[PDB]
RNA sequence: GGUUCUCCCCGAAAGCUAUUUAGGUAGCGCCUCGUGAAUUCAUCUCCGGGGGUAGAGCACUGUUUCGGCAACCCGAUGCAAACUGCGAAUACCGGAGAAUGUUAUCACGGGAGACACACGGCGGGUGCUAACGUCCGUCGUGAAGAGGGAAACAACCCAGACCGCCAGCUAAGGUCCCAAAGUCAUGGUUAAGUGGGAAACGAUGUGGGAAGGCCCAGACAGCGUCGAGUCGGCCUGCGCGGAAGAU
RNA sequence: CCUCCUAAAGAGUAACGGAGGAGCACGAAGGUUGGCUAAUCAGGUUAGUGCAAUGGCAUAAGCCA
RNA sequence: GCUCAACGGAUAAAAGGUACUCCGGGGAUAACAGGCUGAUACCGCCCAAGAGUUCAUAUCGACGGCGGUGUUUGGCACCUC
RNA sequence: CGGCCGUAGCGCAGCGCCGAUGGUAGUGUGGGGUCUCCCCAUGCGAGAGUAGGGAA
């Protein structure tokens, strides 16, 4: 489960999630799973998807995770009122914009990569599409 | 080899470019050499099919614009962030 | 270096003289 | 009858059929493969 | 040369700068037509509230 | 159910007081700043808190000058 | 808590600062009346300015993945309110010039009220990008604003009611009947009463489009027969399932 | 009371919002003249600044007399 | 000459109890119920690792995903002091 | 001694540095949607990168 080893600060402003992604090309492998939708991916979702695709390829080839969950998300416990300070960090997310390549794969047939990424995509809260590396 | 039919663009900038792409065309630019850059508009589906061939980026191409044949290489392509579409192509005279 | 060291030594007074608008005997 | 939101062919003998506005899977081989979307 | 400018929509709920521009053109109400000199300064005022005026030139 | 934050200091009203081309009297503060973000040019003094002020009546002029591309404020005597 | 005749003109605030202060009060802000004074003020155009926000980027501060050489280093990939070798739009300050505006500006003086705000838009903190939640910024409306629309509906949309008219034109919104006005025209789509509550995801629903594979050297299906197309992906329009609540 | 962020590139701007500091020190650690240049392991301030943070600082505001 | 630090400093000088209680007020503000919300709860679904001798889907459903209800625990403080 | 402040500095075009055109991002005003985000009209329009410049 991915998490920054250290951070300058513990807690982060909510912020917003506008714009299109940077890192829209298959840069490392042959095939990629690209976000079409916008949202947050939790570290648990990233891990569930990783485990699904890794099992599907039977640990052949190579997988890259292009996203990293570096945004801490706080929550207030049950039965506490509003205010009294910001809540405690509970989990970590990556912000996803449309176009973001989430995962890449190499050293497998396309057919197997497509199946592996279909199984992974079913773990994710964002719509995705299969992409292939391009020359330009 | 690769014959691209193009027209010179009448309007430029964001408004004009988005209107082109809504009408199943896309903007492009020819530069290089010494003659000034030529802003052109291409048919989307035609070029999208051509550039699926790997030799589109390697080999010299011909852009037939206003009758004139201009010989060029593909220098850069801007793809749509998630759809299988072309936003823009840079062609260098070559 | 000797020259660059001397240029550094010279600069403050030179900048002051320019500030004052002084005619300079270098 | 399996009543599910996701109905699919489970083998090569499964057939998708729409009856009275309902997507169904009928299978000649396996009665367990009979499905109705619902 | 002069141009005729008519107010086509209400000033109610418009930004303060837009109301100040209508005042600068001397438009007082919907359908009010004014005759103004055709100058860049006047054309800029029209441009600023183009959505609620019409020019007869 | 308590915070160890909740503190801040009073805002210091720093920044540019007279912009380019503004006509000033001698003594007029041009910029309040921390350190020399702007440096004193001709007819401008630098106070103990790095306040730049006019030493002559005239027009404020901003300029980038010298080998470090530093920002200088001058008064064009007017 | 209550505060008694009439008409005319103008018309707030629910903020800042301080307070044994927090539903009180004071100065300032905003209202009114009077007096006085400059092209004083506003809009636009042009000119002079400083920005470090949006966006972007990764040299720096941190964080991050892969590879080459587990550090450094080199190449490739991202991320940041408290990162910046970049950097807008706007906004703001100043100058000049028209036109317009009942001086709209500023100063001083008489009289205040107000210092519980609300919702909506945009930018945010907080909260669960929960709340008709909460806290700022900024604009709008309500407050203190009637009329028309949104079935009904302070705060949304249109629009600012001096009085009278059994005249006329329009706005938002509408034109089959309730109910004023097209059972209007032309070309399409939908068969779900979708329209008129709808998510992952599922499916030979159905319209359009761009490529393709195979095909009279006989494909495709069914049974060598066989005699025309067939096959399955992509993109897109509109529908279908997913869909259980209490008079 | 101070510094940063929130704060929407002038100023200002709230919350039991996010992070840290102060209630001193110094007759030199002040004035001035003259001189000088760091960390790190070649480099070029990655050091330094009496004490937080931010902005500054080589003509040094840093270091020595 | 002030940790007058509650830092624009009520006095030089000050702690508690009241279920024995009392007055003026407030739905400006809590406890009930309603309302808004739906984190939580409950219910349903998607993916299918795997269990099920063999076999994912008879039965069950890890890692994760999407909804519905108003239905528990709560949030808010809009109605009524 | 200055102006200028990397097209000007290093190294011995290899770097630094400068840098279009076009597109993209953002955004003022008006309008719209399926509204956590976008789109349309109009105005403004980066950053990065590309061609190129460049041994003041
Ligand atoms: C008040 N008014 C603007 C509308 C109105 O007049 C009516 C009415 N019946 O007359 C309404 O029903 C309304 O009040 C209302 O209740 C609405 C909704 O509840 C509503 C609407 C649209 C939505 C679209 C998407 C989503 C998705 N949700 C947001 C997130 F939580 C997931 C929710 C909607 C929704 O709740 C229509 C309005 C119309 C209102
Ligand atoms: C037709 N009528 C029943 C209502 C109505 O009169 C209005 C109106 N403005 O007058 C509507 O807006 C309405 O027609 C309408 O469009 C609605 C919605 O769109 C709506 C509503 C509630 C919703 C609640 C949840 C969600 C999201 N979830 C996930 C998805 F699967 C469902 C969407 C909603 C929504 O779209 C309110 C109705 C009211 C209608
Ligand atoms: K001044
Ligand atoms: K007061
Ligand atoms: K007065
Ligand atoms: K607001
Ligand atoms: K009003
Ligand atoms: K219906
Ligand atoms: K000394
Ligand atoms: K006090
Ligand atoms: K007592
Ligand atoms: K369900
Ligand atoms: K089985
Ligand atoms: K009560
Ligand atoms: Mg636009
Ligand atoms: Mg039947
Ligand atoms: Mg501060
Ligand atoms: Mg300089
Ligand atoms: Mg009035
Ligand atoms: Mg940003
Ligand atoms: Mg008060
Ligand atoms: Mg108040
Ligand atoms: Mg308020
Ligand atoms: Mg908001
Ligand atoms: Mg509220
Ligand atoms: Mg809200
Ligand atoms: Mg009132
Ligand atoms: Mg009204
Ligand atoms: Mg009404
Ligand atoms: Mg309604
Ligand atoms: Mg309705
Ligand atoms: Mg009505
Ligand atoms: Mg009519
Ligand atoms: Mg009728
Ligand atoms: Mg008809
Ligand atoms: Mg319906
Ligand atoms: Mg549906
Ligand atoms: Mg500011
Ligand atoms: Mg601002
Ligand atoms: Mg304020
Ligand atoms: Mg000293
Ligand atoms: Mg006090
Ligand atoms: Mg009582
Ligand atoms: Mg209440
Ligand atoms: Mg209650
Ligand atoms: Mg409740
Ligand atoms: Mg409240
Ligand atoms: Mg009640
Ligand atoms: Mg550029
Ligand atoms: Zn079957």
């Amino acid at each position: 489960m991915l998490q920054p080893k250290r951070t300058k600060f513990r807690k982060m402003h909510k912020g917003r999630n506008r714009g299109l992604a940077q890192g829209t090309d298959v840069s490392f492998g042959s095939f990629g799973l690209k976000a079409v939708g916008r949202g947050r991916l939790t570290a648990r979702q990233i891990e569930a998807a990783r485990r699904a695709m890794t099992r599907a390829v039977k640990r052949q080839g190579k997988i890259w995770i292009r996203v990293f969950p570096d945004k801490p998300i706080t929550e207030k416990p049950l039965a506490v009122r509003m205010g009294k300070g910001k809540g405690n960090v509970e989990y970590w997310v990556a912000l996803i914009q449309p176009g973001k390549v989430l995962y890449e794969m190499d050293g497998v047939p396309e057919e197997l990569a497509r199946e592996a990424f279909k199984l992974a995509a079913a773990k994710l809260p964002i719509k995705t599409t299969f992409v292939t590396k391009t020359v330009m | 080899m690769f014959t691209i039919n193009a027209e010179v663009r009448k309007e430029q900038g964001k408004g004009a470019s988005r209107r082109l792409r809504a009408a199943n065309k896309f903007p492009a630019i020819i530069y290089g050499g010494k003659e000034a850059p030529l802003a052109i508009e291409l048919d989307h589906d035609k070029v999208m099919n051509m550039q699926a061939k790997a030799e589109f980026y390697s080999e010299v191409l011909t852009i037939v614009v206003d009758g004139k044949e201009i010989k060029v290489k593909a220098q850069d392509v801007q793809r749509h962030p998630y759809k299988p579409k072309l936003q823009h192509i840079d062609f260098v005279r070559a | 270096d000797k020259k660059s060291a001397r240029i550094r030594r010279a600069t403050r007074a030179r900048r002051k003289l320019q500030e004052l608008g002084a005619t300079r005997l270098v | 009858m399996k009543v599910r939101a996701s109905v699919k062919k489970l083998c090569r003998n499964c057939k998708i059929v729409k009856r009275d506005g309902v997507i169904r899977v009928i299978c000649s081989a396996e009665p367990k493969h009979k499905q109705r979307q619902g | 040369k002069t141009i005729k400018i008519t107010q086509t929509r209400s000033a109610i709920g418009r930004l303060p700068k837009h109301k100040a521009t209508l005042l600068g053109l001397g438009l007082r109400r919907i359908g009010h037509t004014v005759e103004r000199e055709d100058t860049p300064a006047i054309r800029g005022m029209i441009n600023a509230v183009s959505f609620m005026v019409k020019v007869e030139e | 159910g308590s915070t160890r934050n909740g503190r801040d200091s009073e805002a210091k009203r720093l920044g540019v007081k007279r912009f380019g081309g503004e006509s000033v009297l001698a003594g007029s503060i041009i910029v309040r700043q921390r350190g020399t973000k702007f440096h004193a040019g001709a007819n401008v003094g630098c106070g103990r808190d790095h306040t730049l002020f006019a030493k002559a009546d005239g027009k404020v002029k901003f300029e980038v000058k010298g080998p470090k591309n530093r920002k200088f404020i001058s008064i064009e005597a007017e």
